[PDB]
């Protein structure tokens, strides 16, 4: 059972920066069912548009993945823990502007408890909390 | 007059001390979580066990 939680809601100005943390737990430690094989995706819900696809960053070497519209303005970082059962997820936006208000979800794609996901990476059931990042004057 | 008859597969047993080898249910285990007694080395065990009565 991968529960993802989120860090708080933030409210920021147009210029600045928000790094939303998500913390993973529960993946496990045997190979294929470890944090550094299931990537880290990160959707943004603009209230009208739908959701909308950031990137995703793989656990095991950082690897990220970052989509057309917020190249250059987007990081993601890792900080996967010793056991490789856990870790957390951020991601940095750093040009944020008035459009850019949403709530932001971290998602990965382990459905069931027993089974290796590792290679099916858009069966997006784990869903974070949701950070409600505001961004107005 | 008799001959002998060699016979192949009698059902003849004697007692004797072997290697028994390790097997368990796959739902026993997680098959996430480590175990101090391995239990995923073990052969996995056919669903319905084979009990013969003799």
């Amino acid at each position: 059972h991968v529960q993802l939680w989120q860090s708080g809601a933030e409210v920021k100005k147009p210029g600045a920066s928000v790094k939303i943390s998500c913390s993973a737990w529960g993946f496990g430690t045997t190979s294929g069912y470890s944090f550094r094989d299931y990537r880290v995706h990160w959707v943004r819900h603009i209230a009208g548009q739908g959701f909308q696809w950031m990137g995703h960053m793989q656990p095991r070497y950082g690897a990220v993945n970052y989509a057309r519209q917020f190249q250059g303005r987007i990081t993601m970082t890792r900080e996967v823990s010793f056991d490789a059962s856990g870790g957390t997820a951020y991601m940095e936006l750093r040009s944020l502007r008035s459009d850019d208000t949403a709530v932001y979800y971290c998602v990965t794609h382990k459905l069931y408890d027993g089974e290796d996901a590792s290679d099916l990476t858009w069966r997006l059931d784990p869903w974070g909390q949701g950070t409600r990042v505001i961004v107005s004057s | 007059n008799l001959w002998v008859t060699v016979y192949y597969g009698v059902p003849v047993w004697k007692d004797a001390e072997t290697t028994l080898f390790c097997a368990s249910d796959a739902k026993a285990y997680e098959t996430e979580k480590h175990n101090v007694w391995a239990t995923h080395a073990c052969v996995p065990t056919d669903p319905n066990p084979q009990e013969i009565h003799l």
